[PDB]
């Protein structure tokens, strides 16, 4: 009886599964490893700050390696809550990391907001929000830190730490864009927010100190680290219309090994709208009453996974003038791509198309190679602009091939690809195997 | 005065060259079917494309 | 600084840092082969409809297959709140086969009780989006469903089918379409006048391997751990207001099992495992005059208020005894969960496993059911004595009873999930043991 | 299709494929030992009720052990919304003994602290209702609670106790209930009449080895690299609404520690480490004419505004010297857990991490506080200026500032959690540090 | 409503001394900026019957950069930029300088 009764119910079936057994789970022995610590470190920011101003910093050599970087903004809003949408993401409209004066790689705002979209879930995902938004109902002219964390490869893996150690004579850069214009902060919709505060900045650098053993070989050895790269082009949206699918042929300007591409399409006035606006709760701003506009978002609530008021229908990628799979309703790149690749939910109007088998993981699991095909395209097909976009009779009540006419304001689309590169560190100075 | 012995402009470890390595490289080693010869031969391959420093008395 | 971390060392710091064996701060990846993935459609055989059985056999176009994912293009009829993951209602069943010889079958139940427990956050809420209507649509709206399958070789590439090494052999895939979906072509009992035929369409992701691998997966034999569903529908020994009912069920299992897993049901609804009530949520009307306890609030048929649940407590014995002590129906609906699997259950479905972390691949203990003569699920129910129409007695009750409607919930499942050897041998294959 | 991804190869792959040395569609799973869990009720010794102390003995059943839940049955003195996690308030304290050696401790405000900090997504919901009531019960109802315990071996089979190797000594579990527990047998200050007492039963998961491995365990010596907390409690230099209040708590710490964690709390309400305001969810009947900013919202104790927590910046500082340079109260609870667990921290909570991954079981970094004469942790708290019966005062303000309520918050919790080992030889355990 | 943006692959061969390039309306030759009604920019421009739909052709061309189309361009060898990007402007007044 009890627990025993299992354990001596033993016969052929089990042998493949105990039979000369070579692992237990009752006696784990961790792994000795070298000593370090880490320390979170403020960096100086040289040029001008405040909207619309380019700034940069240079990473000082205070520890041996480093990871994780935190830009930190303090922000004051502009108007009451659900005016504004990850404003201290739009705010960081762009960072170029540089190292010995070159680039190695390039975010933008648009960037961070597809990337959270497609890789973030469940609680860092709200968490992430709670760094750069008001999510408590805040009131116009309060006053918050936020915190946007850098998503280069070194900030998201220890395993990728930049050996500043190994880099003696070659500098580490990152140069910041501040947007002209934020949401709910300086601007609302194409107005100026009058007496609007001009945002405070702060660069944090998470360094590694290492201890004598591991020190003297990275400041000796040669290096090669596989890191992750962003590639981005933007591109004109064939406009859809009441009367029609437009479709397009987007040639895709890549190259490296590609883990996966990302896009979407949205209406640059409204950052982080990839939807179309509509009167139904969260779709527009006044949405569910007599007040509500489909001209502006609910800039609180500009996300949404309701698939009716993304613009794209159908598409599929050729390489070299050969189909690479099947055409799919963009429903499939919407939300099964990102089921079966990442395991998070990705909102209505971004999409995900992977080459890899595990494109949210740093190690490799597929990728495509850009750098052999001459002609990458990105065939879409868009869905027709016929919905009455203030009437949820006609919103929610429709067809899978048709859209709000307000989709039509969705004119822009970014395109984006994530591939590997190899940073190179030898002697101090490194830079990357493939230009 | 300052000490910084390098030139700071990615110059030394890039392979900023087209995508004619990849046919040099088919045409440096032998057998124009790439798709199995790296997979093949790792290190071969790997050692065949790297730097060469040609120092300075200072 | 971090300095001071490093410099003030220890000696209980050997036992972490001594000898050190690893360091965090420079990973390398492993080397994989080269491969590629793509989603090809497959052809259907049979006509697909409401009620029909329908198969396909994957197509040999790859070396390897994964995912699969079933389309079906359904539409609403009825407003929002009428249906209830409609896609996973439809896909009645599914059942593998290779070389004519049955490897695996889950059922919509099973689809559901699966994701109620091993599924979990935006992963979970991700799926609903792909089965179900989650953004209010209205009457009329159409909308593509994407179900993935739940077979083995559907959930890593660990377990890639290798139909290149099935050189004599066909692999087929039969699903069965529910007569009726909810919302869809009936409410409740009543069909739905009009209502429209699913479109239906199997597409299988594939791998394209390159030379080595391929040579190597057609030419060497392979066995493959492998994933199996058991599982068989029982009459509930129903508890009513005047009794607390008892079952004992012969468990009818074989092979080594991981986990069993069960939920009691009403016949009629999809995904109702609990009892009606007018409380918010738990019924068609709840909280207002016109609630109703004998319809569900189809939306919102699942929930996690375990008062409406109708275990009481349960026990499972092995060859007449005891496995482990009696435990409340709420020990297996909330804590064994938390244990093994690390998401939350839905209220009226349980879990017991037999192994530490049943949600992987990878083996972590079995009880080998073709080594026990009398495995016996026993069952003790609440007693169903609330007036499920009174939150006063509904929300304010004790732990041993549950609602008057609880009596509904007659069916119950009892699944079990065991491991078993797909051998591929020159071509051909099927599995190592049948029970 | 797919094959023309195959063909598109070159140079830049050889970094990524040549010489492959791993697939991704081929597992070889690793045969494992045979071994069998059972769940078995523990006796509990002593006398169960509010406010007593109880205490367990695990009965040598099995072999290993791992997971333990201790189920409380209560009954609701109130309507939904009175209580909150009133079974985690109720396991005051539970001291884990081997041999008649402390080998560690946890508190109710640990598993609070606790779970802010490490549990996330479905597991904290799952386990919020494992709990609390959270379908809106009302008074009367009836609720069996399950409290898994966070002890080393209770949160993975690598470090399960060897019972089978400790043949010589007893491993017990003493429990402190809580004399009053919110919603259930009191409201803020006042008993509710009527209250039941708690039923109480302590469930162990043993673990059954077969032959082999159970006689390795049973003779061979052994290390387990175990975690304990450490745990002081302090005065808070509690907040004013003139200025701005400082402290400087030289901690009485050891060990390697992988983390620091703390909360500022107000002891009357379990649970309450913000501000209580007129702003929904933020006191009880927040948002109305009834709204008091005296008693919180019990149902909707914790939250994410930060503007009611009272941390305006901390650092630590190590025999004189900074360990890092002070940051904001939102760094340690928002970027720290962001960067180091992958959760969302209520306000109120923070963490400061010296680990990579301190949520993990093997060690990332640690902090030797065994080395350190004088660690000290410097808070500057906020100046508790608004006026939290206006909800626009609140919702408005600036970073500096909080609620005049914060200056309720009186309590200072402060946690380490540090690696140990736990040595095994000749039927007999112990601890190799002290 | 938006910032348009445009790739273009360009075909050419041999070594390149310098690019050249100009937008244009095919209708009015040498029309290489928007027309308005400012002295010069359109026919009729300053006047009750100006018009911005037909130039002042005598006066097609113009140093009046705000009618220029392109904010600003780069040109990439093998997806690495040549130089970084600069303004329109760069191209139009710079280069030349």
């Amino acid at each position: 009886a009890g627990g025993l009764s299992q354990l001596v119910a033993y016969g052929a079936q089990d042998v493949y599964l105990t039979g000369n057994p070579q692992i237990t789970f009752f006696k784990t022995v961790y792994r000795r490893y070298t000593n370090f610590a880490i320390e979170s470190i403020q960096q100086t920011i040289n040029g001008s700050v405040g909207f619309g101003n380019k700034v940069s910093t240079q990473i000082s050599r205070n520890g041996d390696l480093i990871t994780d970087i935190v830009v930190e903004f303090v922000l004051t809003k502009g108007g009451n809550g659900g005016t504004t949408y990850y404003p201290a993401e739009e705010l960081l409209q762009d960072v170029e990391l540089e190292i010995g004066g070159q680039r190695i790689d390039k975010h933008y705002n648009d960037w961070f907001r597809t990337y959270d979209a497609l890789f973030r879930m469940n609680d860092d995902r709200y968490n992430y929000r709670r760094m750069t938004d008001w999510v408590n109902n805040e009131l116009v002219g309060a006053q918050k830190r936020f915190y946007v964390p850098l998503i280069f490869f070194f900030n998201q893996t220890p395993g990728l730490a930049l050996p500043l150690i190994a880099l003696q004579y070659h500098e580490v850069k990152l140069y910041f864009t501040l947007a002209s214009q934020v949401q709910g902060v300086n601007y609302n919709g194409s107005s100026a927010i009058a007496g609007a505060a001009q945002p405070t900045m702060s660069v944090w650098v998470d360094y590694i100190f290492l201890d004598t053993q591991e020190r003297t070989r990275f400041a000796q050895l040669p290096h090669e680290y596989l890191i992750e790269q962003l590639q981005f082009t933007g591109s004109e949206t064939a406009t859809p219309s009441a009367t029609t699918q437009a479709s397009q042929n987007i040639r895709l300007n890549f190259n490296h090994p590609t883990k996966y591409l990302a896009w979407n399409f949205n209406n640059p006035t409204n950052y982080g709208q990839y939807t179309a606006l509509a009167n139904i709760p969260g779709a527009c701003s006044g949405a569910g009453t007599a007040a509500a506009t489909v001209t502006t978002p609910d800039y609180g609530n500009t996300g949404t996974y309701n698939e009716q008021l993304a613009v794209l229908d159908s598409a599929k990628i050729q390489l070299n003038g050969q189909d690479r799979f099947a055409t799919r309703k963009g429903s499939y790149f919407n939300k099964v791509q990102p089921y079966q690749s990442i395991g998070g939910v990705t909102p209505a109007g971004v999409y995900l198309y992977s080459f890899a088998l595990k494109p949210a993981g740093r190690q490799p699991s597929g990728t495509c190679n850009f750098s052999r095909i001459d002609n990458a395209t990105l065939s879409l097909t868009y869905k027709t602009c016929s919905i009455d976009a203030t009437s949820p009779a006609a919103v929610l009540g429709n067809t899978e091939t048709v859209t709000a006419n307000t989709a039509t304001l969705l004119t822009a689309l970014n395109i984006y690809a994530k591939n590997y590169n190899v940073l190179r560190i030898m002697s101090g100075m490194g830079g990357l195997a493939y230009a | 005065f300052r000490d910084t012995a390098s030139i700071g402009f990615s110059d030394t470890h890039q392979d900023e060259k087209t995508l004619r390595f990849l046919k040099k490289q088919i045409s440096q080693f032998i057998k124009h079917l790439k798709e199995y010869y790296p997979n093949n031969e790792l290190t071969k391959k790997l050692v065949m494309k790297y730097s060469d420093v040609q120092l300075l008395p200072y």
